[PDB]
């Protein structure tokens, strides 16, 4: 609590930690069933790549403004673009920069982009490739 | 000082203590031939610092403090299985034998008694468990199931709490009581000992001590619960053993508790109106038994009829006799007054 | 959202917020007043842009975000005939101290009274004034009431540790401790920061302290290692002590400043006299500072902070002391602990004069609202299979004894005392616990009709803590030991010496004199006096007790008498009590 | 390990004299000083009175050097 560090830190000084992220753990999920899963009578806990499928899944299937429990910031607004209510380039643009901006917000993502982009009959398809710290 | 001893340290020192006329710098003859062993030096430095960190009992890890407190005697504490009794139910004669094995959960409990499923002993037999812990101590309504699946019965389950089981004490505990073991002082002598260890129990309040109650080589210590009041079987039993466990060579340790004394009242006594026998009697119960709670040694008897004649709904007294006289009742230590039987008449 | 007001001397009020150019609010920490700054557009030679004139001494009035801010008096006016604007300055209501100049003879007076006589004299309205027991003697002649007041504030600084000063808001004036209020909001490089300038300072340290007495002579001196370590100079310092003034020389020195002069985005809550944090960009760290210049300005949409910043400790990492909420582990019911476990079976009851059985143990009415049951008593009903073995297995419960009963209902589980008297009322082979739920009408049993559940009996510690037995069997060791006033040893005590004794003994220290030990520990109440609290009743505490329930406590009673143990009723002057285990 | 603790020293304790006005009394733990050093009054007491202007007086702190003279 004495020392000033804003112009240099002193020699004999050291610093007390550097800050880093614990390792990302979530609840297991299914994703053909919609369930959490259960391991010897117990939610089974996985870590890491398979937690962060588990969270980008549970923000990709939610409404922005729909709950009242959810900030302003979570969930996204692709229900908008069902029935061609924009052009087809409009819709593109529109898919990517709502895909980016909400999966932005969790800190152990890096870097989102959206490369391709089809349309085929009413179906759109994308390819989405996620940078993470691991 | 070992942090700041590193490898380029040492061999910047190395090499200034050389005195060749060479060039001394990276890349050259000599500073490769001395590099390699003063890296080990460095490495060696760290080694020789966490040594006498490791020597003391203070922070001496899992097994060199195990050597330690064996030198000084004291053995780490493992822990013992719980112990309980579950019921079978299920057809009448199945028989179920020592060592079968009941599960709950992912636990496992092993019969201890031969048990017959509709016999006259009964359906409930001790349980075991297999393996020492605190999480054996299973709650009430626990439906146990067999390993081995035996005809005839139908469903498990134990009708009280599991209670014994134990955990294995750690390093911090084993240091403190380590600690507390040498730094108390027991000398056999003064009479202290003996109020001191009986206190260490809990459950007592108050201690007396009687020197050679029965003979020479012989003490009878006297405890007493909250408001020294009789103290259970269980408290009597466990002051006993520690007393036992911290008494020297010599006396022989007896522990009781106090028992009431029976006392019979009976008067003569004019009623107010609306008031029977039975009403100021009970009311008189509850005073006298508050008293006999506030009072110590001999029973008065004028704090007797005073509570009598306050009753509410008595008008006159006479005759009032505490035991048949009207003499105090001197009452011995490890002892309370208890009513006994009221005779009274209008 | 900003606007301004302007009153007129006549009585007319004007809003001139579509008419203002610039605005501009500061402050420092060595005036006692504050100052606005603004301009309007007005043309001469236009007929369209003249506008209505603000003549000099008239109020003005500030708002934002529908909040006064200011409120002053005109006291500048400029016009420059090329621009078409005019100019004004305004000051608060401070100024009026200085003006003041009075004479005054302070002997032995509280620092608050000094300043509220300084405002009482010159007739101003008050706020509030920052509280200090401190006592200052001083003879004023010729000196402002703005003087007088901060010297007698640095006086009392010289003792608290702490920095004051004078601040108008509104129509009152206060005095307040600078630093108490800490803003929320925290500046960041990456995000609300155009620019900072750190600096550090040799120049005005001081670390070294000579005294004269009132002729020239020197007495005595002294060196301040902390400071000399970071600087190898000594640069001394001369101060002079009258007869009637002992000088206390840690207050006089001084060591390095350090400063930040922080330029960027904020509120209109960062002003003089309050605290501030800053994050270093390169290791994360935070830092408090004090305010002591501001200036706010709004021009061309944009408005933009400038701060000189103090000083004052690193924060320190989550908590520097770690204050914890002192809770107690359980609100009601504590230390209950043995209550062995049995599975229970529960019978509704109704009470019908008809059927009987209506009285207790005692034959008393039942009430329903005591939420009594009947389970088996000692004696009452014994079957076959009650063996001494099936006895110490499934233990009988005596009367008025409290058990804990969980029939899974919302308000039928609870604690139910064993007074109700049941016919077959027992215990199962298997040791299923029969017990009777009171009703108080047919309805309410025929609902509940015969449940299963299950019952706890026999548990119970009603302990406070380990020491606390220690401590009293120590008391008890002191029993009828020969009183002597200051004497604490084992062969005699007084009042406070014994629990000295006796605290110590659990490691537990607390003031020799017992008017000090009842300014430790947490508060007590006489309905919430255990065993172990210490128990203070005259307005001196003359002789204090060890309180140890049952309305019974020990102490040291006076010469003359012996320790022994006291009815707590007999002691009519309780004052109040504390705890310290 | 051994049991041995070291001793912090002992408070140095005694009695001194108020002379004062009458009624003025001197309340418990009333802090005085003789020179660097600092003591603490014992007992309340009372100028004049018949139980005389004498109160015991304890050291702040332990060290031979508040084994003050008389």
């Amino acid at each position: 609590s004495t020392i000033f560090p804003f112009i240099g830190v002193p020699e004999d000084y050291i610093l007390p930690k550097t800050e880093e992220l614990p390792i990302f753990r979530e609840v297991a999920w299914d994703f053909e069933k919609d369930e959490p899963i259960l391991e010897k009578g117990d939610f089974k806990i996985i870590e890491k790549k398979e937690a962060l499928k588990v969270w980008i899944y549970k923000c990709i299937k939610t409404n922005r403004y729909e709950h009242e429990i959810y900030s302003l910031e979570y969930g996204t607004e692709l229900s908008e673009l069902i029935g061609q209510k924009y052009t087809k380039g409009l819709t593109e643009s529109e898919a990517s920069r709502f895909i980016k901006e909400a999966l932005l917000i969790n800190p152990y993502i890096l870097e989102v982009n959206v490369k391709s982009a089809n349309f085929n009959r009413d179906i759109l398809s994308a390819n989405v490739k996620v940078s993470t710290i691991y | 000082m070992y942090s700041d001893q590193t490898y380029e340290v040492i061999k910047n020192r190395t090499l200034e203590n050389i005195n060749l006329d060479i060039y001394k710098g990276e890349g050259s003859f000599l500073n490769n031939m001395v590099s390699g062993n003063n890296l080990e030096l460095s490495k060696i430095y760290l080694e020789l610092s966490k040594m006498h960190k490791m020597a003391f009992i203070q922070d001496t890890y899992n097994q060199f403090l195990d050597k330690r407190v064996n030198e000084f005697g004291v053995y780490r504490k493992l822990g013992t299985e719980s112990n309980g009794e579950v019921e079978f139910i299920g057809e009448k004669g199945t028989v179920i034998n020592n060592g079968t094995i009941i599960s709950y959960r992912d636990l496992l409990f092993v019969v201890i008694k031969d048990v017959t499923i509709g016999s006259e002993e009964g359906d409930n037999s001790p349980v075991q468990a297999l393996e020492v812990g605190k999480k054996y101590n299973l709650p009430t309504n626990c439906e146990f199931k067999l390993v081995d699946n035996i005809s005839g019965v139908t469903k498990i389950t134990n009708t009280r709490s599991f209670e014994g089981g134990t955990d294995i004490e750690t390093d911090e505990e084993l240091k403190e009581r380590f600690y507390k073991i040498q730094r108390n002082q027991a000398t056999s002598g003064n009479k202290a000992h003996y109020e001191e260890w009986a206190l260490e129990v809990d459950g007592v309040y108050n201690v007396k001590v009687y020197p050679r109650w029965d003979g020479p080589g012989t003490v009878k210590v006297l405890i007493f619960g909250k408001n020294n009041q009789a103290v259970d079987t269980e408290t009597i039993e466990r002051c006993q053993q520690h007393i036992d466990e911290e008494k020297p060579i010599g006396p022989t340790i007896t522990v009781v508790t106090p028992l009431p004394i029976e006392i019979s009242i009976s008067a003569v006594m004019k009623l107010e109106d609306g008031y029977t026998l039975d009403n100021v009697k009970e009311s008189f119960l509850e005073s006298i038994n508050t008293y006999f709670r506030d009072i110590r040694g001999e029973i008065i008897y004028t704090k007797v009829m005073g509570i009598l004649i306050n009753t509410t709904g008595v008008h006159d007294l006479s005759n009032l006799l505490i035991n048949g006289s009207t003499d105090n009742i001197t009452i011995n230590e490890d002892k309370i007054p208890s009513v006994t039987t009221v005779n009274f008449s209008e | 959202m900003i606007k301004i007001w302007v009153h007129i001397k006549n009585g007319s009020i004007y809003d001139i917020t579509d008419i203002v150019d610039k605005v501009s609010w500061s402050g420092d920490y060595k005036s006692p007043s504050r100052t606005l700054e603004f301009s309007i557009i007005q043309s001469s030679f236009d007929n369209v842009f003249q506008q209505i004139d603000i003549p000099i001494a008239s109020t003005v009035c500030f708002y934002v975000d529908e909040k006064e801010l200011f409120r002053g008096m005109i006291i500048n006016r400029s016009k420059d005939s090329s621009s078409n604007e005019i100019s004004f300055v305004s000051k608060d209501m401070g100024f009026l101290l200085t003006q003041s100049e009075v004479s005054y003879n302070f002997k032995d007076k509280l620092v608050e009274d000094i300043a509220k006589q300084v405002f009482a004299e010159n007739r101003l309205s008050v706020g509030i004034i920052a509280k200090t027991n401190v006592k200052y003697t001083k003879m004023f002649i010729g000196v402002n009431g703005y003087d007088t007041i901060m010297s007698a504030y640095t006086e009392a600084s010289k003792k608290t540790k702490k920095k004051y000063m004078i601040e108008a808001n509104l129509d009152k004036f206060n005095v307040i401790e600078k630093g108490t209020v800490t803003l929320s909001v925290m500046f960041e490089e990456g995000f609300n920061i155009i620019n900072t300038t750190f600096s550090e300072s040799m120049e005005n340290v001081k670390n070294k302290v000579i005294v004269v007495d009132q002729y020239g002579s020197k007495i005595s001196e002294k060196i301040d290692n902390e400071i000399f370590k970071e600087v190898n100079v000594i640069m001394q310092k001369v101060i002079q002590q009258q007869e009637n003034q002992d000088v206390d020389i840690d207050s006089e020195f001084n060591g390095i400043e350090k400063s930040c002069s922080l330029k960027g985005y904020g509120d209109v809550s960062c002003i003089t006299g309050r605290g501030v944090k800053v994050k270093d960009s390169y290791t994360k760290l935070v830092g408090l500072f004090y305010i002591d210049t501001d200036k706010h300005t709004w021009q061309n949409g944009e408005y933009q902070i400038e701060l000189e910043l103090n000083f004052q400790n690193l924060m320190d990492e989550k908590s520097a002391g770690q204050d914890e909420p002192k809770e107690e582990s359980n609100l009601g019911g504590e230390d209950y602990a043995g209550g062995k476990e049995f599975t229970a079976e529960f019978t509704a009851y109704c009470p019908r004069k008809e059927e009987g059985g209506d009285t207790d143990c005692r034959k008393k009415k039942l009430d329903p609202s005591k939420k009594t049951c009947a389970a088996p008593m000692v004696g009452k009903y014994e079957q076959t299979y009650y063996t001494k073995e099936f006895l110490n297995k499934h233990p009988l419960l005596n009367y008025g004894d409290e058990i804990q009963v969980i029939t899974g209902v919302s308000g039928r589980d609870g604690v139910y005392k064993v007074n109700d008297v049941g016919p077959a009322i027992t215990i199962e082979k298997n040791g299923t616990y029969h017990i009777d739920i009171l009703f108080g009408n047919v309805e309410e049993a025929s609902k509940f009709g015969r449940r299963k559940g299950k019952i706890i009996i026999g548990g119970y510690s009603g302990n406070v803590s380990d020491k606390a037995k220690i401590v009293i069997s120590e008391a008890k060791k002191h029993l009828g030991k020969p009183y002597k006033w200051g004497g604490n040893g084992p062969s005699s005590f007084d009042c406070s010496g014994l629990m000295v004794y006796c605290f110590k003994k659990v490691n537990v220290s607390l003031p020799r004199t017992s008017n000090q030990q009842s300014k430790k520990g947490k508060k007590v109440e006489q309905k919430n006096l255990q065993a172990g609290d210490l128990v203070f009743f005259h307005n001196p505490v003359s002789h204090v007790g060890l309180y140890i329930g049952n309305g019974e406590f020990l102490h040291a009673p006076q010469k003359g008498d012996v320790v022994k143990i006291s009815k707590l009723s007999s002691r009519r002057d309780f004052n109040t009590a504390r705890r310290v285990l």
